[PDB]
């Protein structure tokens, strides 16, 4: 039906049936979390295959099928046979090693379960960040990316627990997020907060004067670098782009973008300049020596705009000496019969 | 071209060496199409919702509510096979819950009731938690009445101080005596002179004892998990060796998804060789564009229109209208034209970029086609769909993205239809769709016809 209660119900379900103990849960699925790292690299040490390669085939066997592993990555993993072959190593791993295999498991199952227990944090969390310019599932979803960035990083050796550390890697996700995908005119994060600063002083500003700032005052209020051509200029970023198509005038039917006209496009008046232009300026280039003609022809007319570099074995002072003659009696005898007089442009 | 390798028409038809720029004027810039290829599909809303479900006719699903129901949430329909039971067989076709869902692939019953204090329930428990078969019921004797309910066997957690017995190596280590040397025999106070069995009560914490620093002094659950505990497992090789060797040969998956027999599921447990298997099998749930691109691709139309052809005919006129109304589309779909697995979208194509201008206005104001904000939606929401399988997959927010990313393959085809997307607050304008293009208040068809 309507989206956010669904997912909201969703997630606030599985807390519901399953929040985190304080201490206890938290403490379980991180101290698993971590034996898993050391499990997987220590299988990487014993086996010579890599740590991504021991963390993918232990993440199919507890996440998903070949179904998983087919549609989301396209296919360098075959998707039976492949795998299996890593699972078949890691069980041949003695008493000693195959501990290791069994903890990899778990521990990633820890992982999606810590994941999952603290769901309601990032919501809550997201749940701030809501009129920046991004849909509620959107930032909160990013958000969520963030968390599981935070469970990659942290230590449980060092007391603190999983809340005031999910915080701030999810707070850093969205505000990424908000500056990144926020806009269709992409905007880096300085000038991002370079807005909210702006803004802000504007604000400050229109708090006294009744007046709304000349870009004098936000330049000033601003601080080091800031002048009228700054302002300007960020305040014209600022402004989001408009509907191309919008309802314009009486909206009963007008869509804004037929009133913008076309420059590339050849409005019929320079199609037929080309023409009489080329059939002409081909009727001299012929008429005339193949040599410092087809020179200034083809090193102005057919690559880009070097009197010297122009002609091929002949030196300046033969190129000067036709261009400048060859010039200049096509464009006398050009005077006689007048046809480019008449400015084709 | 982009850099000027080749800038005139004497090689009109030739691409350049370092950049790849083949020409005649910008108009391919506004004739030509590019794709975005989906993470999971989805479906075009412009065959899902049409009074007639043209997927839900032509499959045989709810025709309006059982599309809506798994295409958009998490409503599973066990596409092929599924031989655990509800109460009743697999159902081939049919839909269900999350809950009995989840009450399937895990195990039967989920209890995890942990204990108030540290010396009433938490005894009551242990006692009959271990080893002992806790039958249904299974009344615990402390706060209130601790009731176990349902099936199989028992795992309790923790013990602060009461006695120390029969429990896990954690302790084991705190205690020096018998992780050191053998001296857990003696532990046992002043009655020795006239497995795990500790002094008369001496620790009451979740701890490492270096010196009582690695500590959680907290509760202790008895979370009864319905499933079937083996100790001992023999081999026996007529299919590959199942479960378990006694002690030694451990062939079963480690302690998340294993088929054996008729169970399926298998956890670990090294403390005694304990190989726990859970019982629900292989159930194939779905939910999503994915379990209907399946469902439709089995589907061999020659035979429905057979099937539905004898029950045009045949029975009474309410199951055979709904056949025949059924046969029309399966019937053209053969007749002459394309196959139906297509209805299912992996591969969104995009509209042209010339055809969604961005453009320079007055001061420096820009104007876009709405399309490109739909377009964006997707992008993102597709990236952001890989980046969080790749990063690891919480289940809850895999489907809350699918779903958002389903949406959005609703938009830009069609917006309206389900819901209606909007520009950032300044108009709450129906982003046009490619279909309020073609349609429209003042559209494409429409305005083709109105003038010039
Ligand atoms: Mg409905
Ligand atoms: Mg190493
Ligand atoms: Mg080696
Ligand atoms: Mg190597
Ligand atoms: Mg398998
Ligand atoms: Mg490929
Ligand atoms: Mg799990
Ligand atoms: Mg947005
Ligand atoms: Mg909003
Ligand atoms: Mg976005
Ligand atoms: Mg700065
Ligand atoms: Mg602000
Ligand atoms: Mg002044
Ligand atoms: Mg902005
Ligand atoms: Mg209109
Ligand atoms: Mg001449
Ligand atoms: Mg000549
Ligand atoms: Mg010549
Ligand atoms: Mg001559
Ligand atoms: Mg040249
Ligand atoms: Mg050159
Ligand atoms: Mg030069
Ligand atoms: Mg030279
Ligand atoms: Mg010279
Ligand atoms: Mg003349
Ligand atoms: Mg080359
Ligand atoms: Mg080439
Ligand atoms: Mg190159
Ligand atoms: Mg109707
Ligand atoms: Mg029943
Ligand atoms: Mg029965
Ligand atoms: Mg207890
Ligand atoms: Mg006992
Ligand atoms: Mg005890
Ligand atoms: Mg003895
Ligand atoms: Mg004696
Ligand atoms: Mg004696
Ligand atoms: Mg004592
Ligand atoms: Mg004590
Ligand atoms: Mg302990
Ligand atoms: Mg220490
Ligand atoms: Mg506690
Ligand atoms: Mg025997
Ligand atoms: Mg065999
Ligand atoms: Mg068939
Ligand atoms: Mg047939
Ligand atoms: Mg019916
Ligand atoms: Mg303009
Ligand atoms: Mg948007
Ligand atoms: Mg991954
Ligand atoms: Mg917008
Ligand atoms: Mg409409
Ligand atoms: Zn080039």
């Amino acid at each position: 039906k309507i989206s956010t209660s669904d997912p909201v119900r969703q997630y606030l379900h599985e807390i519901g049936q399953v929040p985190l103990l304080t201490l206890e849960e938290e403490v379980e699925l991180a101290r698993k979390v971590e034996e898993g790292m050391e499990a997987i690299k220590k299988l990487s040490e014993i086996t010579g295959l890599d740590p991504d390669l021991i963390r993918e085939v232990v993440r199919a066997k507890i996440l998903g099928s070949a179904r998983v592993r087919h549609i989301p990555g396209l296919k360098e993993t075959l998707d039976p046979k492949t795998v299996e072959e890593i699972d078949q190593k890691l069980k041949s791993l003695p008493k000693e090693h195959k501990r290791y295999l069994h903890i990899a498991r778990e521990g990633e199952a820890a992982r999606q379960h810590l994941i999952e227990a603290n769901l309601r944090l990032v919501v809550s969390i997201a749940k701030k960040y809501t009129g920046r310019g991004l849909s509620f599932l959107d930032l909160i979803q990013e958000g969520n990316q963030g968390l599981i960035r935070a469970v990659e990083k942290f230590e449980y050796k060092r007391r603190f627990k999983f809340s005031t550390y999910a915080t701030w890697w999810i707070r850093q996700a969205i505000n990424r997020a908000i500056a990144d995908q926020a806009r269709t005119i992409r905007i880096p994060v300085h000038m991002v907060e370079t807005i909210n600063k702006l803004s802000r002083t504007a604000r400050q500003l229109q708090q006294e004067l009744g007046r709304e700032p000349t870009y004098e005052e936000i330049a000033e209020a601003m601080g080091p670098g800031w002048d009228a051509k700054r302002v300007e200029e960020t305040l014209k970023i600022a402004q989001e782009p408009v509907s191309l198509e919008t309802p314009i005038g009486d909206e009963k039917d007008s869509f804004y973008g037929d009133f913008i006209p076309d420059e590339h496009l050849p409005s019929p008046v320079d199609a037929a300049t080309q023409s009489l232009l080329s059939e002409e300026l081909e009727k001299a280039l012929s008429k005339l020596s193949e040599r410092e003609a087809m020179v200034l022809k083809l090193r102005k007319g057919l690559i880009d705009g070097e009197e010297v570099g122009a002609f091929f074995g002949v030196t300046r002072e033969r190129i000067r000496q036709i261009e400048n003659k060859a010039l200049r009696k096509l464009k006398y005898h050009e005077s006689r019969t007048r046809k480019l007089r008449d400015f084709l442009d | 071209c982009a850099c000027g390798k080749y800038k005139r028409q004497r090689f009109e038809g030739k691409v350049c060496e370092r950049c790849g720029v083949e020409v005649t004027k910008s108009i391919v810039r506004r004739y030509r199409m590019g794709h975005i290829e989906l993470a999971t599909p989805a479906a075009h809303i412009w065959f899902v919702k049409d009074v007639p479900s043209k997927i839900g006719t032509l499959l045989d699903l709810s025709a309006t509510e059982l599309e809506q129901v798994l295409y958009f949430s998490k409503y599973i329909v066990l596409d092929p096979k599924g031989a655990i039971l509800n109460g009743v067989p697999v159902e081939k076709r049919q839909l269900l819950t999350d809950e009995e869902y989840r009450e399937l692939r895990y195990g039967k019953q989920e209890t995890y009731p942990l204990p108030p204090g540290v010396d009433a329930l938490v005894k009551d428990g242990e006692e009959v938690v271990k080893g002992q078969e806790l039958a249904p019921g299974v009344v615990s004797r402390l706060d209130g009445v601790a009731l176990y309910r349902f099936p199989r066997r028992v795992r309790v957690e923790y013990v602060k101080k009461e006695r120390a017995g029969l429990r896990l190596p954690l302790a084991a280590w705190v205690e020096k005596e018998a992780y050191k040397p053998g001296e857990i025999l003696a532990e046992l106070p002043e009655p020795y002179l006239f497995g795990d069995k500790i002094v008369a009560a001496i620790d009451p914490e979740e701890e490492v004892i270096a010196e009582a620093e690695g500590v959680v002094h907290l509760h202790e659950p008895a979370s009864i998990l319905v499933v079937k505990a083996r100790v001992y497992p023999f081999e026996d090789d007529v299919e590959v060796s199942t479960g378990d060797r006694v002690a030694p040969g451990d062939v079963l998956a480690d302690g998340g998804k294993v088929k054996s027999d008729v169970y399926g599921r298998v956890e670990v447990d090294l403390v005694r060789n304990v190989v726990r298997v859970v019982e629900s099998y292989d159930i194939d749930a779905r939910m999503g564009a994915e379990a209907i691109q399946q469902l439709l691709k089995e589907l061999d139309l020659e035979a429905l229109e057979k099937e539905l052809l004898e029950e045009m005919k045949h029975p009474s006129r309410a199951r055979r209208a709904k056949a025949r109304k059924r046969l029309e589309v399966v019937r053209a779909f053969l007749d002459s034209g394309n196959r139906p697995e297509w209805m299912i979208l992996e591969a969104v194509p995009v509209l042209p970029p010339d055809l969604r201008p961005m453009v320079q206005v007055d001061g420096g104001r820009f104007a876009t086609s709405d399309l490109n904000d739909l377009y964006r939606r997707l992008i993102n929401r597709n990236n952001r769909l890989k980046k969080l399988l790749a990063q690891g997959a919480p289940e809850i927010i895999i489907r809350n993205e699918k779903r958002m990313l389903q949406e959005a393959v609703d938009a830009l085809l069609d917006n309206g239809r389900r819901g209606a997307p909007v520009t950032n607050p300044g108009s709450d304008r129906p982003l046009r769709s490619l279909t309020d293009i073609l349609s429209g208040k003042q559209g494409r068809f429409r305005q083709n016809l109105l003038g010039k």
